[PDB]
């Protein structure tokens, strides 16, 4: 009976994000001395050079977290994150200039990453 | 007086608070703009008194209670923000959920 | 990964099946569908999705499917649906309703809704977005009335007047070529869309028609200028030639005829019947019977909306002032009194709920309130839900059918009636970007932001000297869309086809966008969205009782309304 | 005949060696030189000197070395000096600084400063006169912000925005050709000089460059649009081609890089680093180290100026609102918190005093106060005198060195940074006559009269119905320079060379004076007047301690400031 | 507060009434604008209190009497009109010949 | 009411004086605009009371003393000027050095 003006009455259930896309869990370490926070929609291979992880596993992927949220790595912090697949055309341009085209060009992306000192190119 | 644009505008917050305080004094449960005016004027007068921003952030939660206002008003006011000249210049006070 | 519904709605606004209360009414709207792809919602801010290489595309130039403006996560309330979508604006027009972002990396992006270098963002998550209100009964009496209208979500003013002259204080009329030209030039400084009505009076065609050629967008027939069979006939002959609408305030006095005589003069031609209940004017006591006819587009004005315990007591003195009547003349008082009837006001509530009256309007400053058309529409819907129950057509416990019926009364239907729905009146692709954002707690009461031609024109915003825009005092203020020459590009002057063909805008130096009035003569009641009912309305001449399908239409006045003392300082 | 000093200063304002207190601060400025000839001072009024055949010449036509306007007996405070002179204005520009009057009978008249039939007079005796403030960090959010700025002596607004859209509420960006055109047209009605920044984001050149060709005067790189290595690089490539400045708010989150990565992307090219301390945005915690580099033009925004006991407590909620962050998202709060550091705010005070931060700015309505750039500059200088003492460079017990260092931060240095110092930013012959008169008791607090292009635009003046202009209420009011078409001649719209060459002003119907942005790419820290220090700034990543030349920079916050509760009603 | 244009304007009626009431309290016979302000503010506060339009139409005739005002003021005021938000929305109150 | 532009503006002097008088009543030393507002409103109310211009020129020097105001305020106020409607029409009152 009490009226809260403009209130919601949400339906039952839950919202599954990124449904139907492959998920991948990887370990990531902040080897730097300042905090690094990574948003939901950045091409994961193109994050800060001082994040150490298997860079190949970030290609064509982004964090599997709600749109507009982020993962925070304090200095020295290692943690596991879950990634999902990029969608749409699966192309990335700009950001760190590691891709500039299809995310299918793994060898070229990793070559650029290695030359520029992005940690974890194996 | 050399009033600037903000000084002119903020006079009308004081005025609205005076109006609202008269309505409260004759026994009326206050509405949304009335409640906002009272709390806002309280903050600006507190700054003028030389209180700190931190003091006003906590005092602002005890100016009006739910029995002072109409149904739903507490839930309509998520926060109140006001700027005023403290002894150390203009500062912003934000009072979160001022009426429980 | 899954998000619970409560948290999802807090972050992105509601999604399919969620309900939202309209202000402090009992009315609930339900999200019918959602254009998003869950996980790829657009949002803007620090570390958010609309960033270069991510949800913002860094490749495409503006012309390449990029938007000038994206409203993210809007809950649209429109005659076309109640649903969740992003809204994309370009060149001042709505170009896409769907899902915005970057096709590089996101699924389900509408192809012309790319967020690029050229794109501004307005966050609409948690807001209800509607078309701007279309007020077709405006008296141009006091320029301060424009902000009043904008503050309650009105974006188009159709009517007439030259300021506080007695003719304008009584009637929506800008008379003759010279007054019309002068008011078109005044309009260059009014931050709202405008169309001007000429005087629908004369026994020869040329004096009436020359107003249309001068730039009028329609005509008003008003009893104070003689709502005679001749004036009615000539005005409609002009309108049928010129493709503009005619509004009528009929002969209350029944001096030259009764309602049936007015209808005979109209002779099946299309007409917009103003304040059809009749307190605002018309054949006493039975003018509301016009709303049953297929060639009538019927509107109410707002002071009778809805029927309340104080409604009658305010009316006599309101009417005497408007119509320049004298308390010491018995027939003046008798004329006034003849127009104020609880029986027809009560029935008017119900006729709205049934879809028999199609439109709302203000009657601003001449027996009507410039800033309460939207307000009183929802108060009426709420009263009807309380007294008549949910409509039979409703599902899921929502009031979506009623909400579509009522939103149509002040958006799409007036636009259709006046021949301007190609430009304004609904949230549809290809229409002008006149959009109103509402916090649900303030819905229908005080607009958050009013967008005109794709730029914010009016907003509830705080201290201009503060570190951020939210500190007090938060009040309605004109924004950059109203400043300098931008006022020309964000607003439309609606004019007749003939005045446009004859170069009136260039002649007068008009810099505003020019809208063409058209397709006014080939419509009827059947074209009123969600409000298309034709029926025999019987009004008892002795008792004023209103019957439809053999049933007396009546209801009680209420002592209290929502959208009232919780919100207003006075 | 001799006049004692006290009486001389009361009548004509101060002369060589006299000192004047700035408002209620501890700061004293000393008259360094005086251009007058004692006994031939210009003054106007009943029985005074500027009369025909006397101090006014009655022979010469306007074109013959006669002034449109003479400001008599000004105490100029400028990067070029603190000194006493008459100021002569003609065709809206400062044409002479020296001694005005009539060469017929007066000694020492500057040859082009003749007072003739064509000359208006403003008495500046007893006033301090400065250049108009140049605010290079403006969010165009609420048009009411213009008067706020004028009232504290600001005459140029550089920045971006389209009104209270979320993109504009976070970032100084008017995105894309269409929004830029719309805001250039809005600018026609704003009584202040304006330049507009486009979105410095993209991975291809064309989407960024088309903003410059549309009429933008510069670009803003902001983290909320993705302050990535690519966006930084493309924006600077565009700027180097177009000769416009780029402002940066860097990646606070360190998402794509740390500070050293941003500097590598910049690659030695010129850039304006906004809110360089970082509470307003940038690589956490070490962004302030940018102010040591020779290719960086560093500015502060005003809420951290100066460090006070309440400064920290106001910031978290200010930031959350500006950047559209959610209190229920832990990483949003952590991002916000990462930006608020007493260690770097305290060091920022000292870096200003040392000439390592070159500029002040507001950040109006997006973590900054539109009317407090000038105010807080002097409060900072006063706090530094109290805590660090007179600078080593001072003489005569005056604070002239400090006053020149600090006045430069909001006048000449922002003008140099944005490529507009050929027109504005100082009291020099050949520059636009944007001048602010201050009563010393109100210096830096409330401007007396603001002159724009040689006509008064804003003034503290009283009752318009009174017998004289001084009776109450005395308040800030727009003057005739803002009315009608005069607003076009008294204000400048600054635009890129390419947009000017392509005829954008004619295309859009702009009537304002058009200023050309130029010489932005060939400057550095060495070109910042009185604030040209380059050095290695070390910021400890664990403690946030700031060191320069092996010394920790720290100071205490103060409980009280001058230029505060003595003056303001709220 | 979300003040609309009318809320802003009507604050100044309350203010003028407060001014006029202070003048009355120190013994002055009120002038035309003072008298109008007092009666107008009385009406709007009555609406806020939840009185009916009909109640205010009759109460408005007993707020000020001829001995409270200057010579000629009663005859200058033919009626006073005011709109305010009643519990049932905005309504117009017209008080005819408020001061006999 | 038929308010003209000056009547509207001068309401805000009365309002500022009311604000300032409340601040004085709770023990605050008044600042520059507060002091100016109080003295100005005093003058305009004096005119309304029917005092002469000469009476107000001398009374205006005794409204506030230096202990009522912040350091430096007396020296900041060289004079206060106000126009109001006296029984014999509008007149200007100038109070020189109102606070010694
Ligand atoms: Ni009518
Ligand atoms: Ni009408
Ligand atoms: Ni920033
Ligand atoms: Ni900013």
């Amino acid at each position: 009976n009490y009226i809260v003006p403009g209130e919601y009455r949400v339906a039952e259930g839950e919202i599954e994000i990124n449904a139907g896309r492959e998920k991948t869990t990887i370990r990531v370490s902040n080897t730097g001395d300042r905090p690094i926070q990574v948003g939901s929609h950045i091409h994961f291979v193109e994050v800060n050079k001082e994040l150490l992880f298997d860079r190949a596993e970030g290609i064509g992927r982004r964090l599997n977290i709600p749109s507009g949220t982020a993962a925070r790595f304090e200095p020295g912090e290692e943690m596991e994150v879950e990634l999902t697949e990029l969608g749409g055309n699966r192309e990335v341009f700009g950001i760190s200039d590691l891709t500039n085209g299809s995310v299918d060009n793994k060898e070229l992306i990793l070559q650029r990453a290695k030359e520029l000192g992005y940690k974890g190119v194996e | 007086m050399h009033l600037n644009p903000a000084e002119k505008e903020k006079l009308q917050i004081f005025l609205a608070s005076e109006l609202a305080l008269k309505r409260k004094a004759r026994g009326l449960k206050l509405n949304y703009p009335e409640a906002v005016a009272i709390i806002t004027s309280f903050i600006m007068e507190g700054a003028r008194d030389g209180k700190t921003v931190a003091m006003l952030m906590e005092e602002g939660k005890h100016v009006l209670t739910r029995d002072d206002v109409m149904e739903g008003v507490p839930e309509m006011i998520d926060d109140i923000q006001a700027e005023a000249t403290f002894p150390d210049g203009t500062k912003l006070v934000t009072v979160h959920n001022p009426i429980s | 990964m899954k998000i619970n519904r409560q948290q999802y709605a807090e972050s992105y606004g509601p999604t399919v099946g969620d309900q939202v209360r309209l202000a402090d009414t009992d009315l609930w709207i339900e999200v019918e569908k959602d254009y998003t792809t869950y996980g790829d919602e657009a949002n803007f801010g620090g570390g958010k999705v609309l960033r270069e290489g991510m949800g913002e595309n860094g490749t495409y130039t503006r012309t390449e499917n990029v938007l000038d403006l994206l409203l993210t996560n809007a809950l649209i309330l429109d005659y076309t649906g109640i649903y969740k979508a992003d809204i994309g604006v370009k060149d001042g027009y709505i170009v896409g309703i769907g899902k915005g972002g970057n096709p590089d990396i996101m699924d389900g992006v509408t192809p012309n809704m790319i967020v690029g270098t050229a794109t501004e963002v307005i966050a609409a998550e948690g807001k209800i977005v509607t078309a701007g209100g279309i007020d077709t009964h405006v008296h141009f009496i006091n320029p301060d009335q424009v902000d009043v209208a904008l503050a309650n979500g009105i974006t188009t003013l159709f009517g007439g007047g030259t300021g506080p002259a007695e003719g304008s204080k009584a009637t929506t009329v800008t008379p003759g070529p010279w007054n019309i030209e002068k008011m078109l030039k005044s309009t260059e400084g009014l931050p709202i869309n405008v169309g001007i009505l000429g005087k629908g009076h004369g026994s020869s065609i040329a004096p009436i028609m020359e107003q249309i050629d001068a730039g009028a967008a329609g005509l008003k027939i008003h009893e104070d200028w003689g709502a005679t069979p001749a004036s009615i006939d000539r005005s409609l002959t002009v309108a049928d030639e010129a493709d503009v609408q005619v509004a009528i305030h009929s002969d209350t006095l029944n001096e030259a005829g009764f309602l049936e005589d007015t209808l005979r003069a109209i002779n099946g031609r299309v007409i917009h019947s103003f304040h059809v209940e009749g307190a605002g004017g018309g054949h006493a006591p039975d003018i509301m019977a016009m709303a049953g006819h297929p060639n009538v587009l019927p509107s109410s004005t707002n002071p009778t909306r809805p029927f309340t315990v104080n409604t009658i007591d305010e009316h006599l003195d309101m009417l005497m002032v408007c119509h320049h009547l004298k308390q010491n003349i018995p027939e003046d008082v008798a004329f006034a009194d003849s127009r104020i009837r609880p029986e027809t006001i009560a029935a008017e509530d119900i006729l709205h709920d049934l879809g028999i009256i199609s439109m709302m309007s203000t009657d601003a400053l001449a027996m009507g309130r410039a800033g309460e058309m939207v307000l009183r529409t929802w108060q009426t819907a709420d009263k009807m839900k309380k007294q008549r129950g949910p409509l039979a057509e409703e599902k899921n416990g929502s009031d979506n059918f009623r909400a579509k019926r009522y939103v149509s009364k002040y958006t799409i239907n007036p636009a259709i009636a006046q021949g301007i729905a190609h430009e304004v009146g609904s949230i549809e692709e290809g229409k002008f970007a006149d959009l109103v954002l509402w916090e649900p707690k303030f819905f229908g009461v005080k607009a958050d932001r009013v967008i005109k031609g794709g730029i914010i024109a009016y907003a509830q915003i705080g201290d201009p000297s503060a570190s951020i825009p939210t500190p007090q005092p938060v009040m309605g203020r004109r924004m950059y869309g109203t400043v300098g020459d931008l006022i020309h590009d964000t607003n439309i002057t609606f004019m007749s086809k003939s005045s446009i063909q004859q170069g009136v805008p260039a002649k007068l130096g008009l810099k505003r966008r020019i809208g063409t009035v058209k397709n006014c003569r080939n419509i009827g009641k059947k074209d009123m969205k969600w409000n298309d009912v034709t029926t025999d309305i019987d009004i008892n001449p002795e008792t004023y009782e209103v019957k439809v399908d053999g049933e007396v239409l009546t209801c009680e006045p209420v002592k209290e309304l929502p959208m009232a003392q919780r919100y207003f300082l006075f």
